[PDB]
């Protein structure tokens, strides 16, 4: 009840919280833009009270035997009300014969209703929350899909998320469903693509992903069937729910002969042929990239990009095209298909450029 | 800690928690900030025209709402304001309301700003043609009433942060403050 | 159509400094995916020995224990691989260890000063005994049948002259280790080989008739090796490719700028392969690329 | 100045002056833990 | 089926900051009015200047597949093969069309007639080019 | 090599070209302000060296990829530099244990991470309000305003507020609600305090 | 404290510091020159011998276990 | 076991499909797929890595019809083994001399 | 200063940048000394190897 | 000014 250390704006307007956690953040574009980086140690760690139905108890009936050891697993159950019987101090044993019925038959009918619940380790398939102090506007704060790496403790989050965090920060994971619904559908990164500041986008691809993009799409890139097929695919893989076509489809080489070629920029047309839902007319857009016509000789429009029917046909991509700027590709892609597209059209072209920079790698030298 | 309460209602006026209105409409045109960047974007709209005609489904949104009366209110409303948008300020009347006023901008079609009629109008009179006038309009007013701001949102808490956090990197150093 | 038989024809290999210790033979018709897969299973894939599982009974010596077990572990053995078995690593102790899948070490130095020193003398052999630790300080104990099995394969470092570490009077160091194989991507110190590079054969287009000083000049700017100066008409060639590291100096001078394009070849790998002194390169070749074979058929095996 | 105005003296005591406000009335659904009245609670739900 | 067809006396060649690519100064002989701009790799196909090379645009060539045995088409008969599509048609004036054609990025500028560049549509078109 | 066009650290660059000319003709290079002038400059003078040692004039060393194994595009800028590392090496994560009720503070201490106002603001700028109230968390019925739960013998926990057998003397009329447990703690300051307000107490 | 092993290429040079002593002492020569007698081509395998303080005499006469 | 195939994007007719490989990488996926392209029969070949931390490959191979997925790839392997099974004997011959 | 004489060439790079060489040389994994077998501290962070600068300011070995 | 002093590789088998 004090000034500014008082009752109210220490544990009224704020509190500490269970179920969350703090770290610092490497980046990784390998994975989606919805997604997080948690480590395993944070798998076993934070968990989430579920309650066992009739669908799902064997997906849990093997949890419980993984326990704390091994993610996925069940730190403790919740057998009725209380009775918080936990499994770190059990043995395998133990919690076989023990954890295996869990729907058990009734036995008393003071609370016949709320049958079981145990409480699980954090899975792929969950929403947690993202702050990075200070929270100056509420972009600040998002929700990402949970992708449990076995691998080294820390925080991972793909490039995109730099700008709106302006990036170390906390995680917070909720345990009821009308707060993962809300995290998924309303503080879900991809529904937050713009900014109420201006209208504006603030997600895209930075620097790296700048560079490559302005040299796979020059006029002085080729690539042959097989370079052009892995390129796709590994920018693709269709298989993680990426296109519903359910099988990959190119495009007839640029070249016939000599031999046969294809070119970045029908690199892209593929991708975006791909990512587009089916049933659906391709993109048809006129902008202009940040580099002028000169600096490519004489006789060069490249300055101007000319979309047609979901098919790059003049200019080069660029950081007005994608990345973080107002009418672009990218933002046109938004404005078309809803957000969720332009989402997982970032992702597939970070992939890209991230593959495709390291079969040829970009530096810079004292001889520039 | 002022505008924590503030939110858009069912209806198109902003309300607190007592209720106490603070404005009727959401800047005049009760556009959310956010689907509004293609707006006057009239150029792309016509382009990807089936695109849009897909992801604005026109067949289910004929049982559940009508035009006829909102679009002939904004014709008589645009016809008085070209016949007297010439004398000044102070000596024009009031015959007819803004379209918004009269009617419901979410539930009846054709219920747009007044700036919105204008620069429609203005880039309609460019010929160079499906491509039919008549069903492009459609199109842009189904997205008009697609861009309102849902009831519930977190207006003034939104304004707040928009204006607070660009202004942290607002101004450094180099008359008036 | 293309085919192993053509793939068989057109292959064919250049062994140019084969040595005990280093090989540099060439790879021709073959492609960069195949080069590059040779290449990572001779560095990482390949299969050695190295020591671990460090046991230390004392230590009082200024170089701390994590890093003396580190530095012991970062030891060339000289033991072939195929003579010893894996473990199977969710055993008991007693039981994850037998004569066949691991050999032991001993080190158990003591240093103290020899009051036998010559006046006015900072050499520490002089001033102490046992006042450096060499490699060659390991001995390998063998248990069972490794007593046998090692006879003329007495397990020693492949370079007993390294520095484990430096001692001073009273100060001793007793330990116990236990090497295994390795796989090389678990840890560098399963490293058979410090490097299994490859490089591609230069190739160099002279476009214009170089002749006269001006093609002297240009014979400066390569290697002494690579260009060779045609006597019969004053002009300059090129006489070895392999001689010519990358160097595009050409390309400073503007008159040579438009006469030669430093292309490269794309079908010509010149291996090149150090070693340590557990295997021959050509060995780990030969392992390298029956490992790859090994890889193929497990796979074709495994069923889906 | 402007605070004092508003009906809810809850957000008036978590400004700045806890104590004054406080005199006179003798964000609240967070003070009481009660569902707040924006976004999803902004309505209600039944059936 | 074919559609256009004519031998260009290439004026110069640039390649402007390309290491492959080059432009393409082209001009037809016979009519005094068709005039020819077009960019292709020139390690897959070099050219010079002051040459003339016959260009031929064609609908088809009688879902793509690599060559095989027993295969015949106009790329055959031709040297150099590009594929693409046309996205702008331009009145330059009075009996002077131009259309833009772009391949995967190389754009081709063509100039002429109607009467003569009447068979030109928006559509895929294949780009042979023969020595 | 994207950092260098904003920090703008060409000492970056002279010290890698520097320390490979120093790593292969052996000797030690120094690295002195103000001792190249511009006709002295320092990238000639160990691209000098460098050429003398046969390797690339500006560094530019040619590389090939370790995945696909290919030569890359452009000979890649590589040398020696002399590289520190610092001592800023933190995580922290809990879900039960030391705790107003509110869980204590400090990473040592197996605590929670507090909130903000800010943070406060941003769950209600999205709407969310169920995420803020489980961020945030997760009585007398005739007062308003405790007092119960005293069983005697055998019989159940009852209610005997004082404000307020069966309701000796006391009252009747209280159930549980869900409150925060800094509410209790602010009730018993007011009480101290000497204040009380009508606490509207909602029905059933 | 002399690295056993190269950091980047991975030649063992942990031998190899007594002999660059003794070639650089003993016989009057260079660091290039004893290098290269020594058997060190690439500067990935000569930094770990042309620059490493030999941080064992000075740290190590702090001898706790001898009368000073 | 370490094969598996993907049925989530697997076809009806077993034409086109995706396989996932444990404890692989690069090193082998680049040679399984010049290996597998080689033969004219599949049109698209190619491998993926879903993250680098995971030591898993994908490869998904679309034929062109009338031969299935898995035939291709097992037609590949045998091819492969072939190929790392020439040099050897190519290689032992330079030795003898 | 000294740390300012350390820095290799501090007459190509930005002077914010050379502030940060500055502030971050003083946030190392230092050498701390060699009597750190009786220098009981709270912390030390002793970094184990350590090289002299291959391309080393004048003053680094006159220090 | 005085200028700075003056002072006064193989490939892979070679
Ligand atoms: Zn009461
Ligand atoms: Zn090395």
């Amino acid at each position: 009840l004090e000034k500014k250390e008082g009752l109210f704006r220490k544990h009224m307007m704020g509190k500490r919280v269970n179920y969350a956690a703090r770290s610092v953040i490497s980046p990784d574009p390998n994975i989606e833009t919805n997604e997080i980086g948690v480590p395993p140690v944070f798998a076993v760690k934070l968990t989430y009270p579920e309650p066992v139905t009739a669908y799902n108890i064997a997906e849990l009936r093997q949890a419980v035997i993984n326990g704390p050891d091994k993610w996925p697993g069940a730190t403790q159950i919740q057998n009725e009300d209380g009775s918080l019987v936990s499994l770190i101090g059990m043995s395998v044993e133990q919690r076989k014969a023990l954890a295996n019925q869990l729907l058990t038959p009734s036995s008393n009918v003071s609370t016949h209703t709320l049958n079981k619940k145990v409480y699980r380790h954090i899975k792929n398939r969950d929403v947690v929350l993202m702050n990075r102090q200070p929270t100056l506007h509420k972009a600040s704060m998002m929700g990402h899909k949970v992708r449990v790496l076995p691998n080294e403790k820390t925080l991972r989050l793909h490039y995109a998320n730099t700008g709106a965090y302006n990036a170390e920060m906390n995680m917070h994971f909720p345990q009821n469903e009308n707060a993962r619904a809300e995290a998924l559908n309303l503080a879900n990164t991809d529904s937050q693509y713009l900014t109420p500041t201006s209208g504006s986008p603030v997600r895209g691809l930075i620097q790296d992903h700048i560079s490559a993009g302005v040299w796979l799409t020059s006029k002085d890139s080729f690539f042959t069937r097989e370079q052009y097929q892995q390129y796709i695919y590994g920018c693709i893989r269709p298989e993680d729910g990426h296109t519903t076509r359910s099988k990959i489809v190119t495009l007839p080489p640029t070249i016939f002969k000599p031999y046969p070629l294809w070119t970045g920029k029908q690199i892209i047309t593929t991708v975006l042929l791909n990512v587009t839902p089916p049933d659906m007319p391709g993109i048809n857009l006129i902008s202009k990239n940040k580099i002028k016509n000169e600096y490519w000789g004489k006789g060069s429009l490249e300055n101007e990009v000319l979309f047609k029917d979901g098919a790059l046909l003049c200019g080069i991509l660029d950081k007005s095209q994608y990345g973080a700027s107002k009418y672009g590709i990218v933002h046109s892609l938004h404005e078309v298909y809803g957000p969720e597209v332009a989402a997982k059209v970032l992702s597939v072209l970070g992939r890209l450029f991230t593959n495709y920079i390291t079969a040829t790698a970009f530096t810079c030298g004292m001889d520039d | 800690k002022q505008l924590e309460g503030v939110h858009v209602s069912y209806d198109n006026s902003i309300r607190d928690a007592d209720g106490t209105l603070v404005q009727f409409m959401y800047g005049g045109d009760a556009i959310d900030i956010t689907k509004e960047s293609h707006m006057t974007q009239f150029e792309f709209c016509l382009d990807n025209y089936y695109a849009l005609l897909k992801k604005y489904n026109p067949s289910a949104l004929i049982e559940h709402l009508d035009v006829e009366s909102a679009l002939k209110y904004s014709k008589k409303t645009l016809k008085y304001r070209k016949k007297h948008s010439k004398e000044p300020h102070y000596k024009q009347s009031v015959k007819y309301d803004p379209v918004l006023a009269k009617y419901n901008p979410a539930k009846y079609l054709g219920s747009v700003s007044e700036n919105f009629q204008d620069k429609l109008e203005s880039f309609l009179d460019k010929n160079s043609k499906g491509v039919n006038e008549k069903k492009f309009r459609a199109l842009m007013q189904l997205k008009y009433m697609r861009s309102l701001i849902n009831p519930g949102e977190a207006v003034g808490i939104i304004a707040s942060q928009s204006v607070g956090e660009p202004s942290t990197q607002m101004t450094l150093n180099t008359n008036v403050t | 159509e293309w085919n192993v038989e053509k793939f068989k024809k057109d292959f064919e290999v250049n062994i140019s400094s084969l040595d005990a210790r280093e090989a540099n033979f060439d790879l021709i018709n073959i492609d960069t995916s195949i080069a590059n897969a040779f290449r990572r299973i001779m560095i990482s894939e390949v299969p050695s020995v190295a020591a671990e599982y460090v046991y230390f009974f004392n230590n009082t010596s200024v170089i701390q224990d994590e890093v003396l077990a580190h530095r012991i572990g970062l030891v060339p053995l000289k033991v072939d691989p195929d003579m010893l078995t894996w473990v199977d690593s969710n055993l008991p102790d007693d039981e994850k260890f037998t004569d066949e899948n691991t050999i032991v070490l001993s080190l158990n130095v003591k240093c103290t000063r020899n009051p036998d020193a010559p006046k006015g003398s900072t050499d520490p052999k002089e001033l102490y005994n046992n006042a450096h630790v060499y490699a060659r300080d390991l001995k390998f104990e063998p248990q069972g049948r490794q007593s046998t099995t090692f006879a003329d394969c007495p397990v020693v470092p492949a370079d007993p002259d390294i520095l484990l570490a430096k001692l001073r009077p009273g100060q001793e160091i007793s330990l116990k280790a236990h090497c295994i194989l390795g796989i090389g991507g678990d840890h560098a110190k399963f490293s058979p080989v410090s490097t299994a590079s490859y490089r591609l054969l230069p190739q160099i287009n002279i476009l214009q008739p170089i002749k006269g000083e001006s093609a002297r000049r240009f014979q400066k700017c390569f290697p002494p090796g690579v260009i060779g100066i045609d006597e019969g008409s004053d002009e300059a060639y090129v006489k070895d490719a392999r001689k010519d590291t990358v160097s595009r100096e050409v390309l400073r001078y503007e008159e040579f700028a438009d006469k030669v394009k430093l292309g490269r070849v794309r079908n010509h790998f010149i291996f090149n392969v150090e070693s340590a002194g557990a295997m021959t390169p050509e060995e780990i070749f030969f392992k390298s690329v029956r490992i790859l074979k090994n890889k193929a058929e497990y796979l074709k095996n495994c069923p889906i | 100045q402007g605070m004092e105005t508003s009906t809810s003296s809850f957000m008036k005591m978590s400004y700045e002056t806890t104590c004054q406000f406080l005199t006179k009335a003798v964000s609240a659904r967070i003070v009481v833990g009660k569902l707040n009245n924006v976004g999803t609670g902004s309505f209600d739900v039944l059936a | 089926n074919t559609l256009f067809d004519d031998i260009f006396q290439v004026s110069e060649v640039d390649p402007g900051r390309y290491n492959k690519v080059c432009r393409i100064e082209a001009a037809s002989t016979t009519q005094d009015q068709c005039k020819l701009t077009l960019d292709i790799n020139v390690e897959l196909f070099p050219v010079a200047a002051q040459d003339s090379l016959t260009v031929t645009i064609a609908s088809s060539l009688n879902s793509w597949r690599p060559p095989q045995a027993g295969d015949r088409s106009l790329a055959d008969d031709y040297d150099y093969v590009m594929y693409g599509t046309a996205y702008k048609f331009e009145e330059v004036s009075k009996d002077l069309i131009a259309v833009y054609y772009s391949f995967g990025g190389l754009l081709m500028r063509l100039e002429g007639n109607y009467r003569n560049l009447n068979n030109l549509k928006q559509e895929n078109a294949y780009l042979l080019i023969r020595r | 090599p994207h950092a260098f066009p904003s920090r703008m650290t060409i000492g970056m660059f002279v010290e890698s070209l520097a320390g490979k000319a120093g790593a292969l003709h052996g000797i030690a290079q120094d690295s002195t302000p103000w001792i190249f002038n511009e006709d002295d400059t320092p990238a000639d003078y160990f691209g000098e060296q460098l050429a003398k040692a046969g390797y690339n004039y500006h560094g530019n060393e040619p590389m090939y990829s370790g995945a696909t194994g290919e030569e890359l595009r452009a000979d890649i800028y590589v040398g020696v530099v002399y590289y520190q590392r610092l001592r800023h090496m933190k995580f922290q994560v809990r879900s039960t244990g030391p705790v107003t009720m509110q869980p204590v503070k400090g990473r040592k201490r197996h605590g929670g991470i507090r909130v903000g106002e800010m943070e406060r603001d941003a769950l209600i700028g999205h709407g969310t309000s169920f995420l803020l109230q489980d961020r945030l968390l997760n009585v007398c019925r005739e007062c308003g305003s405790t007092q119960q739960s005293v069983p005697r013998i055998g019989s159940i926990s009852t209610v005997c507020c004082r404000r307020c057998d069966s309701q000796i003397v006391g009252g009747n009329e209280t159930t549980t609600v869900a409150i925060p447990f800094v509410l209790k703690y602010l009730d018993s300051e007011l009480s101290a305090m000497g204040i009380r307000l009508r606490y509207n107490v909602e029905p059933k | 404290i002399v690295p056993v092993r190269c950091f980047s290429c991975g030649k063992v040079v942990g031998d190899k510091w007594e002999s660059y002593l003794n070639l650089l002492q003993e016989d009057e020569l260079d660091e290039g020159t004893a290098l290269s007698r020594l058997g060190l081509k690439r500067y990935c395998c000569r930094r770990m011998i042309l620059t490493h303080v030999d941080l064992i005499e000075k740290f190590l006469r702090y001898n706790p276990l001898e009368k000073r | 076991e370490k094969i598996k195939l993907l049925t989530q994007a697997t076809s009806e007719d077993g034409t086109s499909a995706s396989f996932q490989i444990v404890e692989e990488d690069h090193t082998l996926g680049n040679a399984l797929r010049y290996v597998i392209m080689k033969n004219p029969d599949v049109e698209f070949c190619g491998y993926s890595i879903p993250h680098p931390s995971e030591n898993l490959l994908n490869i998904r191979i679309q034929t062109y019809g009338e031969t299935t997925a898995v035939d291709a790839l097992q037609k590949g392997l045998k091819d492969l083994m072939d190929l790392c099974d020439v040099v050897e004997s190519k290689f032992t011959e330079k030795i003898k001399s | 200063s000294i740390l300012a004489n350390l820095t290799p060439f501090s007459d190509f790079n930005q002077s914010p940048r050379n502030m940060y060489q500055c502030q971050m040389g003083k946030q190392t994994m230092g050498t701390p000394g060699v009597a750190l077998c009786h220098r009981s501290d709270n912390k030390l962070y002793r970094l184990q190897t350590g090289q002299t600068p291959i391309v080393k300011a004048n003053l680094y070995d006159d220090y | 000014r005085k200028d700075v002093p003056k002072v006064e590789h193989f490939a892979t088998g070679y």
